[PDB]
Formats: C-alpha cells, structure tokens, sequence
C-alpha cells in the first residue's frame, strides 16, 4: 500500500556535497 | 488582461520527448524579426532607382557607421532562414506532422510567399545577376498561352525589366514579411487546438508539460547556435553563398557565361532545366512545391511516424540526396553528363513521393496485420 | 563557507542586488575584454596595423 | 576552351584573424595612380577613405590638391575646375565607357572597386592574371590589340601588358619588380572591396570568446532545468 | 486547451528531484558516449547509402565532365 | 634588376610533373606544327603544365617578398 | 519463407526497444479514439504506462535493457477485436445511407 512505497536512490545523480545521508543540508545549500 | 493569450506561450501543455529539431520551427520567429529589424535600418539608405541603387548599396557598405554589417546579417540571414525550413519541412514528413491538414497547407503558403519574396530581395541591388536572374525566372510565365506575354509585360511595366520593375518590387518586398508575420500567427492558431506532434506519433496528452522554463531556454540555445552560425558567415565568409557576380553593375547587353539564381532555388530550377520543353517543365516546378499539399491524401500506414518505419527511412533520406543533388546539378551548366542526371533525379523526386512512400505503408501495414 | 556561499547570501539572493551586480561586472568587463582582443589582435597582426606605422608619419 | 583555376596562394591576410599589411596597401596605391588610373574608372572610393589605413590626412589631402576636379556652378552660370579635396572620389579617367572603348580596341576596362569579389578567386586570379602573360602556344592566332593569357576566359584579352619590371619606383624604395608590385596592388584591391577587413576580424574575434564562453553556460542552464526530467523514475502500482 | 481535462490517468506514481540537489551533467562521458554509438548504429545504415552514392555522382559527374572538354585524337 | 619570380619558375621546371608535361607539350607542338591544316592547338597541354608549375610557385614565393 | 521477416521487421522498427507493443503506436483518428474509449480499465491503464515511459526514454534517447524488451510472440493484438467492431458499424452506417 502507500506504506510499501519507496523512493529510489539518485546517488548516481546527486551532487557530492549531499550523498552522505547521515549529514545535513543547509551547510552546502548556500553554496549549491 | 490580454496577456492570458500567452497561456499559449507560457503555461502551454507540450510534450517532454522533444528533440532539438523543433527549435528550427521556432527560429523563424527570430529570423523573421531579425531580418526585418536589420532590413529596416538597411532600407533607411536604399534607393528604389536604378542610377543610384548600386551606389546606394555601397553608400552603406563603405560610409555608414557599421552599415556594412547590416547588408550581411540580412543577406546571409535570409539563407539561414531557408536552412531551417528545409529541415523544418522535411521534419513533418519524417515525423508525420502533415496530418494536421489545417496546418500543413498553411506551411505551403508561407513558403510560396517567401520564394516570391526572396526573389524580389535578390534583384534590388542590380548585381548583373539580379537583372538576368529577374529575367530568367520572370520570363517563364510567358510560356502560358494567350496571357503570358500580357502578364509579363504587365509586371515588366512595359517590355523588359527597367527602373519601374525595380520599384514595383521594393514595395512588394518590404511588405510581405509582415504578411508572413501575420499568417505565421495563423499557422500557430490552428496548432493550438491540437498542440504539437511527437516524434513517435502518439498522443502524449498524458505527458504534456509547461513551456516557460523548458523549451524557452532550449529555443534560446537553439537561437544562440543560429547567431553563431550566422556571425561566422558575415564575419568570416560572406562571399560564400552569394554568387560573386552580384557586385557587378547590371547591363542588359552583357550576360555572364554561367547563370544561376541563388543556391536555394536550385532544387527546383534544375527541374525546369531538365525538361527541354518550356511550358511542360514549368508546371513541374509549381508542382514541385504544391505536391506538399498533395501528400496528406497519401498517408497509407495506420502509423504516423517514420521512427517506426525503417523501410520508409531508407526512402526518406534518399529524397534528401536527390534534393542535395538537384541543389547542385542546377548550379552547374547545361552539358551532357549532367542533363542525363536531371532527367533522372527530377523524376526521382516526383517518383519517391507519389509511388513508393505510400507503397511502404501499404506493405508495412501488411507486415503487421492491418 | 566557500566563496560561492559567501557570494550567494550577499548578492545572488536579493533580486534587487542581483541586477545591481551584473551591470557592475559588465561595466568593468567591457574595460577588460576590449583591451584583451585589441592587444591579441594587435599581437597577431604585429607589424601590420596603423598604430605600428604611426611614428614614421 | 578550358577555364583555369589559380592556386591557393598564401597572403598576409588569408588567415581567419589575419589582417592586411597596411604598408603593402601603401605602395599599392602608388601603382593605381602611376599606371592604372589612366583607364580604370574606380568611382566608389575617395581619398578620405585612405586616412587611417595607408596615408594620413595631410599626405592624402596633398593628392587631392594635386589633381583638378570639375565642381561648381559659377555665378556667371558656368562650371570650372578646382584642385580636388578629400571628399571628392577618385578622378575618373574617361567621362563614359564608350570613349574608353574608342580609346582602346573596342573593349572596356572594368572598374576595380569590387572586381576582386566579383571574379572567381579574386586576388589569386588577378595576381596570376598579370603574372601569366606568356608567348602564345602552337596553332593560336589572335587579332590586333588582343594578347594571350590563360586565366582570362576565352584566353583572348584586349589587355595591354600594364606592368613590367621597374615600370616605376616607389617611395621607401623597395624592389619594384613585377611581383612586388602585383602583391601591393592585389593587397590594395581587396581593401577597396572591403574597407571593413580590419574591423571584420575584431568582431570576428570578439564573437567566439563570448559565444564559446556563453554557449556552455547556456548549455548548463538548459541542463540545469531539464535535470528534473533527465532524472525521473516512474512506476505502476495498481491493486 | 490546458491542463485539467485532457485525458485520464490511474494508479501511476512520479518521482522527481530538484536540480539543486544534483549535478547538471552526470555521466556525460561515461554513459553518453556508448549511447551515442547505439544511437548511431541504429541510424547509419539507412542514412548514408544515398549520401554515399551522392559522393560518387559528385565524383563521376565532374570527372566525366572534365574529359568532355579535353580534345579527342582527331 | 631581376624578378624573384623567374628564379622560382626556373627551379620548378626541373620538377617531375613540370618536366613530364613539358615533354607532352613538345609532342603536341610538333604534332601541330608538322601538320598543315588543323583546327587544333596546344592550349590543351599548356594548362596542365602551368597548374603543375604554379603549385610550386605557390608554396614558397612569399618567403622572399 | 515469410514469417522469418515479420519477426525481423518487428525488431527493426524499434518499438520493442521501448517497452511498447504494436497497438500502442497507431495513428490516432476518430475510428481509433472510439476503441481506446471502449477499453477496460485493467488494460487501459496498461496502455498508458507503456507509453508514459517510452516517451521519457525517447526524451533521453535511451532504451530499456535487452531483457525488458518486447518479444514478437508476446505482441498481443489486444485492440483488434474492439477496432474491427467499429469499422463494421461505420460501413453499416454508410451503406445504409446509400
Ligand atoms: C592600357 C590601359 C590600362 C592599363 C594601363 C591598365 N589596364 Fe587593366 N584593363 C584595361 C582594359 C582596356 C581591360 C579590358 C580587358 C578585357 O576587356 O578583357 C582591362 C582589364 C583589367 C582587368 C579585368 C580582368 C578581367 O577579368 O577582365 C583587371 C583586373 C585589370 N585590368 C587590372 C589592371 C591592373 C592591375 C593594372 C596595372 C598593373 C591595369 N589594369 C592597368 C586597361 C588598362
Ligand atoms: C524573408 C524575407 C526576405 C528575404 C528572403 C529577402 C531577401 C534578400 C536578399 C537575398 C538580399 C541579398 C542582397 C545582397 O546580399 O546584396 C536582400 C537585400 C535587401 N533586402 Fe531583402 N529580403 C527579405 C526581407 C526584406 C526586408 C524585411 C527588408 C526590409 C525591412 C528588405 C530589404 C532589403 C533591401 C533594401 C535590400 C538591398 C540590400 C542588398 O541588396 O544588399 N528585405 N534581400
Ligand atoms: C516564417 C515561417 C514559419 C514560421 C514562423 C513557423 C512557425 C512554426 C512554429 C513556431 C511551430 C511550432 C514548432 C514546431 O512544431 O516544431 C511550427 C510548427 C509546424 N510548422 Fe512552421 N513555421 C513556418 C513555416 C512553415 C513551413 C514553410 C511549413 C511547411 C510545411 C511549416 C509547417 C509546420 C508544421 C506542419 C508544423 C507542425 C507542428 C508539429 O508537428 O508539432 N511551417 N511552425
Ligand atoms: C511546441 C511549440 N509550440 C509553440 C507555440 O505553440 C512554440 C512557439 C512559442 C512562441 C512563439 O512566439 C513567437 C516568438 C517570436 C516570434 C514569433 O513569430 C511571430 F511573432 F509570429 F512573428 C512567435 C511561437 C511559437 C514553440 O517554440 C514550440 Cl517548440
């Protein structure tokens, strides 16, 4: 159902600054 | 509030699977404005009289502050115009857009408007090919019976080209692009009731998207390459396409050995030149163009595109060759090696359209059982 | 912060500033690009231009 | 019977950023005056176009003061002659074409304003025209006045040989050989049919270093927006 | 015409990302150039051969034209 | 006083394509001159000599000038 | 021999390289819009998704891997019953008018 849904991983496409899911945004956002 | 019409140009639904081919469909909006913009400032100094015209060109090319550019942004710009067309026209064949019957027919009348405009645009400066190029093309209408001599004299203001026949064009010529500017809006209006026509041929209504961020910049990118491939000509090779003779003043008592109008007629001029008869070759010419109106009654495949018709692909690009041949074969004089090719190639043109492109879909329907 | 992020929050954030930035950069850019090409054009055509034969006459 | 293609000679200006050796324009102008200007009606130029290219204001103005020009309705109701000024075009040799045909063997000198761009090959033709006068071949006979030169169509021309070694002498004193003349003149004629060559290449150059610099950035700004949809996965999750 | 009454969709899901959260040109060299070839192999056969033949009729058309101007032994 | 050109034409008439066409020219030359009534000429062969010549004159001549 | 050619043409047209079927690519007209209106939900949405991804991949000029391609034996002719039903009514509607 709507819980079985899942988002794929665009880590083949992202910027390097954000690949680390453990980190946060907002420290490279202003640069991005 | 009338801005809401630009729902057409801002919030419009259009596909997402779109090539850079359709940029060519948009550049004419730029070329048409770019040409008029140039040509207007250009025509602040032109003169519609013989004795001063050719000087009145050189009045620009020499004395005017950066007036010399505007001749060539205009002239070669008029050629980058066509280079978009004969990719834009060949498109709908290869992607099946001619099915929009209300629109394709408009795509003719724009063309004939231009191919009678650009003609007028070559003759203004009296380049010794202007005159004879005006004579050769215009004289053909004399081939008609019982009215040919009357019309051509009527448009020659007399008995041959002279001061009057110049000025009858400079006004017929400085006006029509506006008639194109208007009819172009019609050419979009019938579209807006159906929208574009994807390469596949499928109604992509499920996957239509906006237009302000996406195809805008793409069109600019398309436009940017145009200006690039227009600045190169004017800056680095303006003498390339335009025949050199057009800098010679005009004299009816001296012809050049070789005559050809500007390069872009040549797919069509050659067709006439093939036929040794006078009249019976003419009606091939006008039919060499109006045949495009005859195509939609020859759409055989219950598919639309040619992306999914590999056989017709083999015949489509084949037609491009025959054009690229007839573009060149007319550009060369009348001698036995080439005449044997025009008798073939011109027939191939009519032949590929009216026999085999239908025949493919007649087959391809049957290879797949409908 | 990188230069980029320091550049963002100063200029490229407030649109009033973002237009002020561009004319500034353009106003100076006009002063460099001309000097560049005029010298490169001078350099590649060394011994050909009028200013190179401007002292004799 | 045949044409003749001149070769692809080098020049000081054949490159896509190569301008004209303005020095070479200088001596070439001397040639037009001592030699050509007795029969070549160059009308679409004036001495003022020579400023900032080959001569100065005073040196060029000296040449208009040299030759007389027909100008002015006198208050008596007549016309007279005065020394030329800068604004006057080149003194035309002959008042009309016919007298030029009568002062030759019926043939007419074409103008040299735009002859280079009006003749296939331009310089290479014109250079190899003057420097292609040769004794006729076997079996060929030619009327009086005419001469032989292969490059001209028909290989039969009413062109008296205009150049010969040390037909004149230049100012700085270079070797006035038949070739060095032919360079500086052909270098001149291109300028006649192109007073914009120097500036054509400047915007000729300024273009790329904008467009070559822009065109990627746009090509990023394109890809910056489309990247939403260059990267999109779909699905189909019915019951 | 506009968005809202075009046609029907049922039970379809869309996943899309900001641009800022991703590089503009990922794998431009890596995955593209093999895709250029595969794009190319699927068109080359039914695009060239006319243009190939043109190179020959631009070839023979000039050569056979050149000869005809050269004299004959007579 | 000498034209720099004639020095170069002289060096080039020794070259392969130049010499060979020169030989055909003389055979055309005798073929016609030995014949009495001919609408024929060596305008044919002369050109193949010259375009072969001027190609050498091309490559270098403005080293001197 | 024939049938070795239908299977080949169907591989050269391309439209097995995009997860599509044969009925998907048909020129849309009034005769066909009738049938696509007449289809059931389970098959109709199944038409949509086949198209909706082929477009996005004709955008990129990418394709599916060789495994997910379509196979000639699986080229189901799901539309033909619903279509020929129509043109029967059309010619019944015309000849009845004459
Ligand atoms: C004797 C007067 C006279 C002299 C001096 C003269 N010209 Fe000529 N020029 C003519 C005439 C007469 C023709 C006619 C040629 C023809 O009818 O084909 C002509 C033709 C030409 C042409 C036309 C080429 C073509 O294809 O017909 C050029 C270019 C030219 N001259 C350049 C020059 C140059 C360069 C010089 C100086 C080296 C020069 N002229 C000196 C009278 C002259
Ligand atoms: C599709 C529209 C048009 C076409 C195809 C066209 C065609 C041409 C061409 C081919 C030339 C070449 C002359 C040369 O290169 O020397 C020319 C010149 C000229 N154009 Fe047009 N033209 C068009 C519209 C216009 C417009 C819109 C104007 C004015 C606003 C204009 C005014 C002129 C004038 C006065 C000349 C003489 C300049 C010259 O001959 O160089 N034309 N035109
Ligand atoms: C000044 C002349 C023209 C202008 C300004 C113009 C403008 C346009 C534009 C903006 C489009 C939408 C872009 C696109 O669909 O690719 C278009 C589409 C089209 N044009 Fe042109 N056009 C011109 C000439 C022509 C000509 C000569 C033809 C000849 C047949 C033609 C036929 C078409 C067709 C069939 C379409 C269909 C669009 C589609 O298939 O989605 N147009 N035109
Ligand atoms: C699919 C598609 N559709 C449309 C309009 O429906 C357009 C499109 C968008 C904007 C247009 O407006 C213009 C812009 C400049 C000149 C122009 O000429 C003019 F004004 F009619 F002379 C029209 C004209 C066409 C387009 O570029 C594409 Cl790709």
């Amino acid at each position: 159902s709507h819980t079985d849904i899942k988002v794929p991983d665009f880590s083949d496409y992202r910027r390097p600054e954000v690949l680390d899911s453990t980190k946060s945004s907002k420290e490279s956002s202003e640069a991005r | 509030l009338m801005k809401i019409v630009n729902n057409a140009f801002i919030d419009l639904p259009a596909p997402s699977n779109i090539s850079s081919w359709w940029n060519f469909g948009s550049l004419l909006g730029i070329c048409l404005i770019l040409q008029i913009l140039t040509g207007l400032f250009l025509a602040m100094h032109y003169t519609s009289d013989t004795t001063t015209a050719f000087s009145s060109v050189t009045h620009i090319c020499r004395d005017v502050n950066y007036g010399w550019i505007i001749r060539y942004m205009h002239a070669n710009g008029a050629s980058m115009f066509f280079i978009c067309l004969y990719m834009h026209v060949g498109r709908g064949l290869y992607y099946g857009s001619y099915t929009f019957l209300e629109t394709w027919n408009i795509g003719v009348i724009l063309l004939l408007t231009v191919m009678a405009t650009a003609f007028m645009g070559y003759v203004l400066p009296w380049g010794q090919m202007s005159f004879w190029g005006a004579t050769v093309i215009t004289n053909l209408l004399s081939a008609i019976p019982y009215i040919g001599t009357n019309l051509v004299e009527w448009i020659w203001g007399g008995f041959s080209v002279d001061k009057a026949t110049l000025t009858r064009f400079f006004a017929f010529h400085f006006i029509l692009p506006f008639i194109i500017m208007a009819i172009a809006m019609v050419h979009l209006l019938f579209l807006h009731e159906t929208g574009s026509n994807n390469p596949t041929g499928i109604s992509s209504d499920v996957d239509k998207i906006p237009f302000h961020p996406y195809y805008t910049i793409k069109d600019i990118l398309g436009a940017l390459l145009l200006i690039l491939a227009l600045m190169l000509l004017v800056l680095f090779a303006p003498d390339l396409l335009g025949d050199p003779d057009n800098y010679t003043p005009a004299n009816p008592l001296n012809t050049p050995p070789h005559i050809k109008p500007e390069w872009y007629f040549l797919f069509a001029y050659a067709i006439l030149r093939s036929i040794p008869n006078k009249l019976g070759g003419v009606l091939a010419l006008a039919f060499s163009i109006l045949i495009l109106a005859l195509i939609p009654l020859l759409h055989t495949s219950k598919q639309r595109s040619m992306m999914f018709r590999p056989l017709s692909q083999c015949l489509f690009w084949a037609l491009v060759a025959d054009l690229l041949t007839l573009t060149w074969i007319g550009g060369q004089p009348v001698e036995h090696p080439y005449i044997t090719i025009g008798q073939l190639a011109s027939v191939l043109y009519f032949l590929l359209i009216l026999v085999l492109m239908p025949t493919a879909g007649t087959i391809e329907n049957k290879l797949l059982k409908w | 912060p990188t230069l980029t992020a320091r550049l963002y929050s100063l200029l490229f954030r407030r649109t009033s500033t973002f237009a002020l930035t561009i004319v500034v950069g353009a106003l100076f850019f006009e002063r460099a690009f001309d000097q560049g090409a005029d010298a490169i054009y001078e350099h590649i055509n060394e011994g050909k231009l009028w200013k190179h034969i401007k002292h004799k006459y | 019977d045949l044409e003749l293609h001149p070769p692809s000679y080098p020049w000081s200006h054949r490159g896509l950023l190569s301008s004209l050796d303005h020095t070479s324009i200088r001596r070439g102008f001397q040639v037009y005056k001592q030699v050509c200007s007795s029969c070549h009606s160059m009308d679409y130029v004036a001495y003022r176009h020579l400023v900032g290219v080959c001569y100065t204001e005073d040196e060029a103005k000296a040449l208009a003061e040299e030759v007389e020009v027909q100008d002015g309705p006198n208050e008596d109701g007549e016309m007279f002659m005065r020394p030329g000024k800068l604004s006057d075009y080149f003194p035309k040799p002959y008042p009309n074409p016919e007298a030029a045909r009568a002062a030759n063997n019926g043939a007419l000198p074409p103008d040299l304003s735009y002859i280079v761009r009006a003749r296939h090959g331009g310089e290479d033709y014109v250079f190899s025209l003057l420097t292609g006068y040769c004794e006729p071949p076997t079996g060929v006979s030619l009327r009086e006045g005419l001469y032989f030169n292969p490059y001209f169509p028909g290989q039969a021309i009413g062109m008296a040989p205009p150049i010969y070694n040390e037909v004149l002498e230049f100012d700085d004193g270079t070797p006035a050989t038949m070739s060095q003349v032919a360079k500086d003149v052909c270098t001149f004629l291109r300028w006649a049919a192109e007073p914009e060559h120097d500036h054509r290449k400047r915007m000729g150059l300024k273009m790329l270093l904008m467009m070559g610099l822009l065109l990627p950035l746009v090509y990023a700004m394109k890809r910056h927006k489309w990247s939403v949809l260059k990267s999109r996965k779909l699905a189909y999750r019915p019951p | 015409r506009q968005f809202g009454h075009l046609t029907r969709v049922r039970h379809v899901i869309t996943y899309s990302l900001s641009p800022f959260e991703q590089r503009a040109f990922p794998h431009y060299f890596s995955k593209g150039i093999p895709n250029v070839l595969r794009r190319t192999r699927a068109c080359i056969l039914r695009v060239a051969p006319p243009f190939v033949a043109f190179y020959l009729v631009y070839t023979w058309g000039t050569q056979e034209f050149e000869k005809s101007k050269r004299k004959n032994p007579a | 006083l000498v034209d720099p050109l004639t020095t170069v034409r002289e060096q080039c008439e020794q070259l392969e394509k130049c010499v060979k066409a020169r030989e055909r020219l003389e055979l055309c030359d005798e073929r016609v001159s030995s014949r009495s009534q001919t609408e024929e000429d060596c305008t044919e062969e002369l050109l193949d000599f010259l375009h072969a010549r001027d190609h050498c004159v091309a490559h270098k001549l403005f080293n001197s000038l | 021999w024939l049938e070795g050619i239908r299977k080949w043409y169907y591989n050269a047209a391309g439209f097995n390289k995009l997860g599509l079927m044969r009925d998907d690519t048909i020129h849309e007209n009034d005769d066909v819009k009738e049938a696509i209106r007449r289809l059931p939900e389970n098959l109709y949405d199944d038409r949509v998704f086949r198209i909706k991804r082929a477009l996005d991949l004709s955008m990129r000029q990418q394709i599916l891997p060789k495994e997910q391609w379509t196979k000639y034996e699986e080229d189901k002719s799901y539309l033909e019953p619903y279509l020929k039903e129509v043109i029967r009514e059309r010619k019944e509607r015309e000849e009845w008018a004459k």
